[PDB]
DNA sequence: TTTTTTTTTTTTTTTTTTTTTTTTTT
DNA sequence: AAAAAAAAAAAAAAAAAAAAAAAAAA
Protein backbone atom coordinates (compact mmCIF):
# COMPACT_ATOMS: atom_id res chain seq x y z
CA UNK A 1 0.00 0.00 0.00
CA UNK A 2 1.72 3.03 -1.50
CA UNK A 3 1.90 6.24 -3.60
CA UNK A 4 -0.39 6.58 -6.44
CA UNK A 5 1.25 7.99 -9.24
CA UNK A 6 -0.87 11.18 -9.96
CA UNK A 7 -0.43 12.32 -6.79
CA UNK A 8 3.20 11.86 -6.78
CA UNK A 9 3.19 13.97 -10.11
CA UNK A 10 1.05 16.95 -8.40
CA UNK A 11 3.45 16.52 -5.53
CA UNK A 12 6.37 17.42 -7.62
CA UNK A 13 4.38 20.21 -10.12
CA UNK A 14 3.30 22.31 -7.20
CA UNK A 15 7.31 22.52 -6.95
CA UNK A 16 8.92 23.07 -10.07
CA UNK A 17 10.59 26.39 -11.11
CA UNK A 18 10.02 25.77 -14.90
CA UNK A 19 6.91 25.20 -15.56
CA UNK A 20 7.67 23.22 -18.90
CA UNK A 21 8.72 20.85 -17.09
CA UNK A 22 7.49 17.15 -17.21
CA UNK A 23 8.17 14.29 -15.59
CA UNK A 24 8.82 10.64 -17.53
CA UNK A 25 6.33 7.98 -17.06
CA UNK A 26 9.32 5.40 -15.66
CA UNK A 27 10.80 7.88 -13.35
CA UNK A 28 7.36 8.60 -11.72
CA UNK A 29 7.23 4.93 -11.18
CA UNK A 30 10.82 5.21 -9.59
CA UNK A 31 9.84 8.22 -7.68
CA UNK A 32 6.27 6.31 -6.02
CA UNK A 33 8.70 3.68 -5.12
CA UNK A 34 11.74 6.03 -3.46
CA UNK A 35 8.89 8.02 -1.49
CA UNK A 36 7.19 4.61 -0.15
CA UNK A 37 11.04 4.15 0.83
CA UNK A 38 11.61 7.37 2.95
CA UNK A 39 8.28 6.91 4.81
CA UNK A 40 9.02 3.45 6.02
CA UNK A 41 12.70 4.26 6.64
CA UNK A 42 11.52 7.36 8.88
CA UNK A 43 8.88 4.76 10.43
CA UNK A 44 11.26 1.89 11.19
CA UNK A 45 14.20 3.81 12.73
CA UNK A 46 11.25 5.85 14.79
CA UNK A 47 10.88 2.18 16.27
CA UNK A 48 14.29 1.04 16.22
CA UNK A 49 14.67 4.32 19.01
CA UNK A 50 11.45 3.66 20.58
CA UNK A 51 12.68 -0.03 20.85
CA UNK A 52 16.42 1.87 22.26
CA UNK A 53 15.09 3.58 24.37
CA UNK A 54 12.50 1.69 26.08
CA UNK A 55 9.60 3.34 24.87
CA UNK A 56 5.98 1.89 25.22
CA UNK A 57 5.16 3.18 21.73
CA UNK A 58 7.16 5.66 18.98
CA UNK A 59 6.85 9.32 19.98
CA UNK A 60 8.00 12.22 18.63
CA UNK A 61 10.79 12.27 20.57
CA UNK A 62 12.12 9.20 19.13
CA UNK A 63 11.40 10.16 15.63
CA UNK A 64 13.18 13.42 16.41
CA UNK A 65 15.87 11.37 17.41
CA UNK A 66 16.48 9.78 14.12
CA UNK A 67 15.42 12.55 11.78
CA UNK A 68 18.91 13.90 11.42
CA UNK A 69 20.70 10.91 10.21
CA UNK A 70 17.84 10.18 8.27
CA UNK A 71 18.17 13.22 6.65
CA UNK A 72 21.51 12.65 5.53
CA UNK A 73 20.93 9.41 3.86
CA UNK A 74 18.32 11.14 1.66
CA UNK B 1 -4.78 25.47 -0.46
CA UNK B 2 -3.03 23.59 -3.02
CA UNK B 3 -0.13 22.88 -0.83
CA UNK B 4 -2.73 21.83 2.27
CA UNK B 5 -4.59 19.38 -0.10
CA UNK B 6 -0.61 17.85 -1.53
CA UNK B 7 0.23 17.39 2.27
CA UNK B 8 -2.92 15.29 3.08
CA UNK B 9 -2.35 13.07 0.42
CA UNK B 10 1.21 12.51 1.03
CA UNK B 11 0.17 11.80 5.21
CA UNK B 12 -2.49 9.51 4.13
CA UNK B 13 -0.01 7.70 1.66
CA UNK B 14 2.51 8.13 4.70
CA UNK B 15 -0.38 6.42 6.89
CA UNK B 16 -0.63 3.75 4.80
CA UNK B 17 3.05 3.08 4.31
CA UNK B 18 3.25 3.26 8.40
CA UNK B 19 0.33 1.21 9.43
CA UNK B 20 2.02 -1.69 7.02
CA UNK B 21 5.17 -1.46 9.00
CA UNK B 22 3.00 -1.25 12.11
CA UNK B 23 1.18 -4.47 11.26
CA UNK B 24 4.05 -6.26 10.06
CA UNK B 25 6.51 -5.33 13.38
CA UNK B 26 3.84 -5.63 15.72
CA UNK B 27 4.38 -2.05 16.56
CA UNK B 28 2.48 0.95 17.24
CA UNK B 29 2.79 4.34 15.35
CA UNK B 30 1.97 7.35 17.20
CA UNK B 31 -0.77 9.69 15.07
CA UNK B 32 2.02 12.88 16.06
CA UNK B 33 4.93 10.33 14.45
CA UNK B 34 2.78 9.80 11.37
CA UNK B 35 2.02 13.79 11.15
CA UNK B 36 5.90 14.52 11.48
CA UNK B 37 6.95 11.54 8.77
CA UNK B 38 4.17 13.22 6.35
CA UNK B 39 5.33 16.91 6.90
CA UNK B 40 8.86 15.62 6.56
CA UNK B 41 8.51 13.90 3.07
CA UNK B 42 6.25 17.12 2.04
CA UNK B 43 9.68 18.88 3.44
CA UNK B 44 11.98 16.19 1.74
CA UNK B 45 10.37 16.56 -1.92
CA UNK B 46 11.33 19.96 -1.72
CA UNK B 47 15.17 19.17 -1.53
CA UNK B 48 14.22 15.75 -3.84
CA UNK B 49 12.89 18.09 -6.73
CA UNK B 50 15.57 21.05 -7.34
CA UNK B 51 18.35 18.47 -7.19
CA UNK B 52 16.65 16.45 -9.58
CA UNK B 53 16.15 19.35 -11.84
CA UNK B 54 19.59 20.63 -11.61
CA UNK B 55 21.04 17.20 -12.51
CA UNK B 56 18.84 16.59 -15.81
CA UNK B 57 19.24 20.48 -16.70
CA UNK B 58 23.22 19.77 -15.55
CA UNK B 59 22.68 17.14 -18.49
CA UNK B 60 20.92 19.04 -21.19
CA UNK B 61 18.05 17.55 -20.74
CA UNK B 62 14.47 19.14 -19.88
CA UNK B 63 13.12 15.66 -18.61
CA UNK B 64 14.44 14.39 -15.89
CA UNK B 65 15.10 10.57 -16.24
CA UNK B 66 15.88 7.38 -13.87
CA UNK B 67 19.57 8.21 -14.20
CA UNK B 68 18.81 10.81 -12.62
CA UNK B 69 16.75 9.54 -9.95
CA UNK B 70 19.36 6.74 -9.06
CA UNK B 71 22.60 9.21 -8.69
CA UNK B 72 19.88 10.98 -5.94
CA UNK B 73 19.83 7.60 -4.19
CA UNK B 74 23.87 7.21 -4.68
CA UNK B 75 23.85 7.76 -0.46
CA UNK B 76 23.28 4.40 0.96
CA UNK B 77 24.51 1.44 -0.92
CA UNK B 78 21.71 -1.23 0.03
CA UNK B 79 19.10 1.46 -1.52
CA UNK B 80 20.83 2.17 -4.31
CA UNK B 81 21.02 -1.54 -5.25
CA UNK B 82 16.90 -1.54 -4.40
CA UNK B 83 16.27 1.10 -6.56
CA UNK B 84 18.26 -0.71 -9.68
CA UNK B 85 16.34 -3.84 -9.41
CA UNK B 86 12.95 -2.10 -9.79
CA UNK B 87 14.51 0.22 -13.04
CA UNK B 88 14.92 -2.76 -14.54
CA UNK B 89 11.70 -4.28 -13.50
CA UNK B 90 9.70 -1.02 -14.85
CA UNK B 91 11.52 -1.93 -18.19
CA UNK B 92 10.51 -5.18 -18.20
CA UNK B 93 7.05 -4.26 -18.39
CA UNK C 1 47.29 27.38 5.76
CA UNK C 2 45.05 24.61 3.99
CA UNK C 3 45.56 21.85 1.87
CA UNK C 4 48.16 21.00 -1.03
CA UNK C 5 47.40 19.90 -4.37
CA UNK C 6 49.32 16.82 -4.46
CA UNK C 7 47.33 15.85 -1.08
CA UNK C 8 43.93 16.40 -2.32
CA UNK C 9 44.82 14.58 -5.81
CA UNK C 10 45.68 11.47 -3.83
CA UNK C 11 42.46 11.72 -1.69
CA UNK C 12 40.07 11.42 -4.77
CA UNK C 13 42.07 9.21 -7.01
CA UNK C 14 41.33 6.81 -4.19
CA UNK C 15 38.12 6.92 -4.77
CA UNK C 16 37.44 6.73 -8.43
CA UNK C 17 36.06 4.06 -9.75
CA UNK C 18 37.62 4.07 -13.18
CA UNK C 19 41.47 5.00 -12.88
CA UNK C 20 41.07 6.53 -16.34
CA UNK C 21 39.87 9.92 -14.75
CA UNK C 22 42.95 12.62 -14.07
CA UNK C 23 42.03 16.29 -12.78
CA UNK C 24 42.91 19.46 -14.42
CA UNK C 25 45.44 21.74 -11.83
CA UNK C 26 42.61 24.36 -12.30
CA UNK C 27 39.56 22.14 -10.70
CA UNK C 28 42.16 20.64 -8.60
CA UNK C 29 42.86 24.70 -7.43
CA UNK C 30 39.16 25.00 -7.14
CA UNK C 31 39.28 21.61 -5.20
CA UNK C 32 41.33 22.65 -2.89
CA UNK C 33 39.64 26.10 -1.84
CA UNK C 34 36.89 24.27 -1.62
CA UNK C 35 37.47 21.55 1.02
CA UNK C 36 39.36 24.76 3.46
CA UNK C 37 35.75 26.12 3.24
CA UNK C 38 34.39 23.21 4.06
CA UNK C 39 36.15 22.60 7.31
CA UNK C 40 35.82 26.29 8.21
CA UNK C 41 32.47 26.01 7.58
CA UNK C 42 32.47 23.12 10.16
CA UNK C 43 35.13 24.81 12.82
CA UNK C 44 33.32 27.69 12.99
CA UNK C 45 30.22 26.30 12.88
CA UNK C 46 30.79 24.86 16.02
CA UNK C 47 32.32 27.72 17.89
CA UNK C 48 28.54 29.54 17.04
CA UNK C 49 27.08 26.06 18.58
CA UNK C 50 29.82 25.98 21.94
CA UNK C 51 28.91 29.61 22.40
CA UNK C 52 25.29 28.93 21.56
CA UNK C 53 25.14 26.83 24.63
CA UNK C 54 27.60 28.61 26.89
CA UNK C 55 30.18 26.18 26.62
CA UNK C 56 33.93 26.45 27.50
CA UNK C 57 35.24 24.84 24.84
CA UNK C 58 33.64 23.22 21.56
CA UNK C 59 33.13 19.55 22.45
CA UNK C 60 31.88 17.08 20.70
CA UNK C 61 28.04 17.52 21.50
CA UNK C 62 28.19 20.73 19.90
CA UNK C 63 29.74 19.55 16.66
CA UNK C 64 27.21 17.00 16.21
CA UNK C 65 24.56 19.56 16.93
CA UNK C 66 25.75 21.31 13.37
CA UNK C 67 26.14 18.47 11.44
CA UNK C 68 23.17 17.67 10.30
CA UNK C 69 22.96 21.33 8.44
CA UNK C 70 26.68 21.22 7.66
CA UNK C 71 25.58 18.22 5.81
CA UNK C 72 22.71 19.40 3.68
CA UNK C 73 24.56 22.68 2.77
CA UNK C 74 27.36 20.15 1.48
CA UNK D 1 47.97 1.17 5.22
CA UNK D 2 47.89 3.50 2.50
CA UNK D 3 44.67 5.40 3.44
CA UNK D 4 45.65 5.26 6.94
CA UNK D 5 48.22 7.55 6.07
CA UNK D 6 46.02 9.74 4.17
CA UNK D 7 43.36 9.78 7.11
CA UNK D 8 46.47 11.26 9.07
CA UNK D 9 47.21 13.75 6.82
CA UNK D 10 43.63 14.83 6.45
CA UNK D 11 43.92 15.06 10.37
CA UNK D 12 46.95 17.26 10.40
CA UNK D 13 45.38 19.63 7.99
CA UNK D 14 42.11 19.75 9.61
CA UNK D 15 43.77 20.29 12.89
CA UNK D 16 45.51 23.39 11.85
CA UNK D 17 42.69 24.84 10.34
CA UNK D 18 40.42 24.42 13.63
CA UNK D 19 43.17 25.77 15.41
CA UNK D 20 42.99 29.00 13.42
CA UNK D 21 39.54 28.97 14.20
CA UNK D 22 39.88 28.14 17.51
CA UNK D 23 42.33 31.45 17.78
CA UNK D 24 40.56 33.49 16.09
CA UNK D 25 37.29 32.59 17.94
CA UNK D 26 38.66 32.42 21.31
CA UNK D 27 37.14 28.78 21.65
CA UNK D 28 38.95 25.35 22.21
CA UNK D 29 37.84 22.16 20.04
CA UNK D 30 37.98 19.03 21.63
CA UNK D 31 40.40 16.26 20.49
CA UNK D 32 37.54 14.48 19.76
CA UNK D 33 36.14 16.91 17.51
CA UNK D 34 38.66 17.26 16.06
CA UNK D 35 39.17 14.16 15.50
CA UNK D 36 35.81 13.40 13.60
CA UNK D 37 35.63 16.38 11.35
CA UNK D 38 38.66 14.56 10.02
CA UNK D 39 36.89 11.46 9.67
CA UNK D 40 34.34 13.68 8.52
CA UNK D 41 36.02 15.06 5.86
CA UNK D 42 38.06 11.56 4.44
CA UNK D 43 34.66 10.28 4.01
CA UNK D 44 33.17 13.18 2.02
CA UNK D 45 36.29 12.81 -0.44
CA UNK D 46 34.61 9.59 -1.47
CA UNK D 47 31.24 11.43 -2.14
CA UNK D 48 32.87 14.44 -3.60
CA UNK D 49 35.11 12.18 -6.03
CA UNK D 50 32.30 9.80 -7.29
CA UNK D 51 30.31 13.25 -8.00
CA UNK D 52 33.32 14.51 -9.48
CA UNK D 53 34.28 12.17 -12.05
CA UNK D 54 30.74 11.40 -13.03
CA UNK D 55 29.92 15.22 -13.91
CA UNK D 56 32.95 14.94 -16.12
CA UNK D 57 32.04 11.41 -17.23
CA UNK D 58 28.91 13.16 -17.98
CA UNK D 59 30.16 15.74 -20.34
CA UNK D 60 32.64 13.86 -22.35
CA UNK D 61 35.45 14.41 -20.41
CA UNK D 62 38.16 12.82 -18.58
CA UNK D 63 39.61 15.10 -16.80
CA UNK D 64 37.53 16.93 -14.62
CA UNK D 65 37.63 20.48 -14.43
CA UNK D 66 36.47 23.76 -13.01
CA UNK D 67 33.03 23.59 -14.01
CA UNK D 68 32.26 20.42 -12.45
CA UNK D 69 33.52 21.74 -9.40
CA UNK D 70 31.65 24.65 -9.11
CA UNK D 71 28.24 22.24 -9.99
CA UNK D 72 29.29 20.50 -6.94
CA UNK D 73 29.59 23.27 -4.56
CA UNK D 74 26.45 24.27 -6.01
CA UNK D 75 24.55 23.95 -2.58
CA UNK D 76 25.32 26.91 -0.94
CA UNK D 77 25.34 30.11 -2.81
CA UNK D 78 27.72 32.15 -0.51
CA UNK D 79 29.87 29.29 -1.10
CA UNK D 80 29.32 28.99 -5.11
CA UNK D 81 30.12 32.99 -4.81
CA UNK D 82 33.26 32.42 -2.78
CA UNK D 83 34.57 29.60 -5.26
CA UNK D 84 33.69 31.56 -8.57
CA UNK D 85 35.72 34.35 -6.93
CA UNK D 86 38.30 32.23 -6.25
CA UNK D 87 38.49 30.41 -9.95
CA UNK D 88 39.24 34.28 -11.45
CA UNK D 89 41.92 34.63 -8.75
CA UNK D 90 43.91 30.96 -9.31
CA UNK D 91 43.24 32.09 -13.56
CA UNK D 92 44.34 35.65 -12.81
CA UNK D 93 47.76 33.33 -11.11
CA UNK D 94 47.68 31.80 -14.72
CA UNK D 95 48.17 34.78 -16.21
CA UNK D 96 51.85 35.22 -14.14
CA UNK D 97 52.63 31.69 -16.07
CA UNK D 98 52.04 33.38 -19.39
CA UNK D 99 54.55 36.99 -18.39
CA UNK D 100 56.93 33.91 -17.28
CA UNK D 101 57.15 32.21 -20.72
CA UNK D 102 58.86 33.80 -23.36
CA UNK D 103 56.51 35.34 -26.24
CA UNK D 104 57.44 35.32 -29.86
CA UNK D 105 55.23 38.71 -30.35
C1' DT E 1 45.07 27.52 -78.98
C1' DT E 2 45.69 23.33 -76.24
C1' DT E 3 47.97 20.18 -73.03
C1' DT E 4 52.05 18.81 -70.38
C1' DT E 5 56.62 20.53 -68.46
C1' DT E 6 59.25 23.76 -65.31
C1' DT E 7 59.32 27.13 -61.42
C1' DT E 8 56.95 28.68 -57.49
C1' DT E 9 53.03 27.80 -54.34
C1' DT E 10 50.22 24.76 -51.75
C1' DT E 11 49.04 20.54 -49.21
C1' DT E 12 49.06 16.54 -46.13
C1' DT E 13 51.71 13.25 -43.53
C1' DT E 14 55.05 11.97 -40.22
C1' DT E 15 58.03 13.19 -36.63
C1' DT E 16 59.29 15.95 -32.94
C1' DT E 17 58.15 19.47 -29.75
C1' DT E 18 55.78 21.53 -26.24
C1' DT E 19 52.54 21.48 -22.60
C1' DT E 20 49.67 19.26 -19.10
C1' DT E 21 48.68 16.36 -15.12
C1' DT E 22 50.41 13.11 -11.67
C1' DT E 23 53.89 10.61 -9.15
C1' DT E 24 58.63 9.71 -7.43
C1' DT E 25 62.90 10.73 -4.76
C1' DT E 26 66.11 13.27 -1.69
C1' DA F 1 56.62 18.37 3.18
C1' DA F 2 58.50 20.39 -0.81
C1' DA F 3 60.58 20.49 -5.35
C1' DA F 4 61.95 18.62 -9.64
C1' DA F 5 61.97 14.93 -12.81
C1' DA F 6 59.63 11.01 -15.14
C1' DA F 7 55.57 9.51 -17.91
C1' DA F 8 52.14 10.35 -21.19
C1' DA F 9 49.54 12.97 -24.57
C1' DA F 10 49.07 17.11 -27.45
C1' DA F 11 50.45 20.28 -30.76
C1' DA F 12 53.42 22.56 -34.15
C1' DA F 13 56.79 22.77 -37.69
C1' DA F 14 59.59 20.65 -41.28
C1' DA F 15 59.60 17.54 -45.22
C1' DA F 16 57.26 15.58 -49.21
C1' DA F 17 54.28 15.43 -52.98
C1' DA F 18 50.79 17.18 -56.34
C1' DA F 19 48.31 20.69 -58.96
C1' DA F 20 47.57 25.55 -60.64
C1' DA F 21 49.67 29.56 -63.24
C1' DA F 22 53.12 30.81 -66.62
C1' DA F 23 56.09 29.25 -70.63
C1' DA F 24 56.88 26.35 -74.79
C1' DA F 25 55.60 23.06 -78.72
C1' DA F 26 52.72 20.70 -82.23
Amino acid sequence: SGFRKELVSRLLHLHFKDDKTKVSGDALQLMVELLKVFVVEAAVRGVRQAQAEDALRVDVDQLEKVLPQLLLDF
Amino acid sequence: SYQQRLKAAVHYTVGCLCEEVALDKAMQFSKQTIAAISELTFRQCENFAKDLEMFARHAKRTTINTEDVKLLARRSNSLLKYITDKSEEIAQA
